[PDB]
């Protein structure tokens, strides 16, 4: 049979012995077994490799069921928080200290909630560029708002300095994107030629350094919160911001080694990113607004 | 409960083989790592009860109040284990990595428990 | 080593080909597999293996 099984002649043309070659190698000639391009599987007739469709994307399945449910739960939670803030907190002086800052922080948290939807979607150069820019933008918004909260413990100047701290990170992200936005290419895995994974080939290490620049920002915010937690701002929120800072420090220090270890598996890439973003959003929203809504409902 | 799980099974340590790796052979326990899911659930319920009771000792004097030092510990342990689980799933190298990961996780959990509970008391 | 010689067409010469590396029991005309957990690399005609999971007091990871 010619089913990926070639024949050698021992000492005469009339006599040949048939031996199967590698299953991923096709018959260029009757007496030759040769490999073909990566991501292509040999055809049944063993005449030419056909390109395997890129169906290994992170499609909606049991693995994807968790992130979307967590995303919609977070969307409901942040919508409830926003409507409580805009309903029974605009006129009272409770929310007057950081109204606009809390609103823009909530917007950043909502964009971070959309970030798991950006991650789960199929890779494409435009969506890859948008995801890469947002991954810095949303967290920069959130932690610039947190840092301005720490510095508060004048509003126009604080808003302007927060906008400047956002814009410098935006410019850095823009230059990183003009470096290599698309990044889209095929991925080849050794000893796993049967499966071809379609994903954005932007460096996971480069995304790691972008996240660690934002982590240096996180650490600056956390040390500022630890320094300023001693004297409350008459509303007992400096300690709450400090606790949020330490919990986010814990989350990131967990997230960095696990990502470094599991850089191999693309499914775990898609899952851990979403899990960490959702956990950070949940914990910040809780630790910074649950006592607020509690005292609002008590009053 | 763990003895009831232990009595049914038995120590069956022996060599194991892999179809994709025949040049190297390793031996380990005959019980899967998922066998202690019942113990994990029991510990999760214990942690939940501890958090619930800590939510009730809130209005207590500073000496008797620890609702800002044991609530962190439960969350820290949960983060530790929810980060150890994906590493265990992805590594799958029975020779070294699981032993090191479990030992590091247990040691760091003990360290964070000590630091959150008694280190403030030692400082005083 | 790792090559088995077979001469079906004639006795004058043989077209030796390398078979699977995990089968080295005979290695005179055909290569045969060995038992599970036994690498056939002892004295070029036998199977041997070494114990693992003995990294106690190991500098690499312990
Ligand atoms: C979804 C992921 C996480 C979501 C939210 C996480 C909750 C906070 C994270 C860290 C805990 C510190 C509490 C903030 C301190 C504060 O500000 O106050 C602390 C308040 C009350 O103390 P007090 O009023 O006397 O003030 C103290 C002044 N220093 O809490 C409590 O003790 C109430 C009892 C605990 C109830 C929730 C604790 C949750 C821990 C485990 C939950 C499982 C999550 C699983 C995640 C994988
Ligand atoms: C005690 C509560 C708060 C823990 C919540 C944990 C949530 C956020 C996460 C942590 C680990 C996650 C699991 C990790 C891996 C898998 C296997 C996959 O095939 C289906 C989803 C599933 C089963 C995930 C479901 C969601 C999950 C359980
Ligand atoms: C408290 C948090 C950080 C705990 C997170 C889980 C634990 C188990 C993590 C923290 C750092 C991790 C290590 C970081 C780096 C490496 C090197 C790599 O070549 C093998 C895995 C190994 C050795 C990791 C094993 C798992 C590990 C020990
Ligand atoms: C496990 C998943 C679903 C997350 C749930 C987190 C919930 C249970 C946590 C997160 C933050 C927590 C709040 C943090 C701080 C305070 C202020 C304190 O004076 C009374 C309790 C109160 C108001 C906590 C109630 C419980 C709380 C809202
Ligand atoms: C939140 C409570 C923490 C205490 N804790 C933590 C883990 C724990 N394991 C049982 C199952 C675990 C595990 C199971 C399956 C895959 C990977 C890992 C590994 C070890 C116990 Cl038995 C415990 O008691």
């Amino acid at each position: 049979a010619p089913n990926e099984m070639k024949n050698m002649q021992p000492g005469d043309v009339c006599c040949w012995i048939c031996i199967p070659c590698e299953p991923y190698e096709y018959l260029a000639d009757e007496f030759t077994c040769m490999d073909c391009g990566s991501g292509q599987w040999p055809t049944a007739d063993l005449t030419g490799c056909y390109d395997l469709p890129e169906d290994y994307i992170r499609w909606e399945d049991a693995w994807a069921i968790g992130p979307v449910t967590i995303a919609c739960l977070g969307f409901m939670c942040t919508c409830m928080v926003v409507t409580v803030f805009i309903k029974h907190n605009n006129t009272p002086l409770v929310k007057a200290s950081g109204r606009e800052l809390c609103y823009i922080l909530l917007f950043g948290v909502g964009l971070s909630y959309c970030m798991t939807f950006f991650f789960i979607a199929k890779p494409s150069p435009v969506i890859c560029a948008l995801r890469r820019l947002g991954l810095g933008s949303s967290f920069a918004i959130c932690y610039s708002a947190l840092l301005t909260k720490t510095n508060c413990i004048s509003p126009s100047s604080q808003v302007f300095i927060c906008l400047g701290l956002i814009l410098v990170q935006i410019v850095m992200v823009s230059v990183w994107l003009i470096l290599e936005a698309p990044g889209t290419r095929r991925y080849t895995l050794a000893e796993k030629r049967e499966t071809v994974i379609l994903k954005c080939n932007v460096k996971d290490s480069s995304m790691l350094i972008s996240l660690t620049y934002d982590v240096i920002l996180v650490i600056l915010c956390t040390v500022y919160a630890f320094k300023t937690r001693k004297c409350p701002e008459n509303f007992n929120e400096a300690k709450f911001i400090g606790f949020t800072m330490y919990t986010t420090c814990i989350i990131w220090l967990a997230f960095l080694p696990i990502f470094y270890v599991t850089s191999s598996d693309y499914r775990v890439q898609t899952t851990t990113m979403c899990i960490s973003v959702s956990l950070s959003g949940f914990v910040v929203l809780g630790c910074l607004f649950a006592p607020k809504v509690h005292i609002i409902l008590f009053q | 409960i763990v003895v009831a799980w232990l009595v049914v099974e038995a120590p069956g340590t022996g060599k194991e083989t892999a179809p994709e790796r025949r040049e190297v052979v390793t031996l380990r326990c005959n019980h899967r790592d998922a066998s202690m899911l019942g113990s994990l659930a029991y510990n999760v319920l214990l942690i939940a009860l501890c958090t619930l009771y800590a939510f009730k000792t809130r209005k207590c004097p500073e000496n008797f109040n620890e609702a800002k030092f044991i609530g962190f510990t439960m969350y820290t342990t949960c983060i530790i284990w929810l980060a150890f689980l994906p590493i265990f799933y992805v590594t799958s190298s029975d020779y070294r990595v699981q032993t090191t990961t479990m030992c590091v996780s247990v040691s760091l959990s003990g360290s964070v428990v000590l630091g959150c509970l008694f280190a403030p008391k030692l400082h005083i | 080593n790792e090559v088995k010689s077979v001469q079906p067409g004639e006795v004058c010469c043989w077209l030796c080909i390398p078979c699977q590396p995990y089968e080295y029991r005979l290695d005179e005309f055909t290569c045969a597999d060995c038992g599970l957990g036994y690498w056939p690399n002892a004295s070029l005609t036998g199977c041997f293996e070494l114990p693992q999971e003995y990294i106690r007091w190991g500098d690499a990871w312990a």
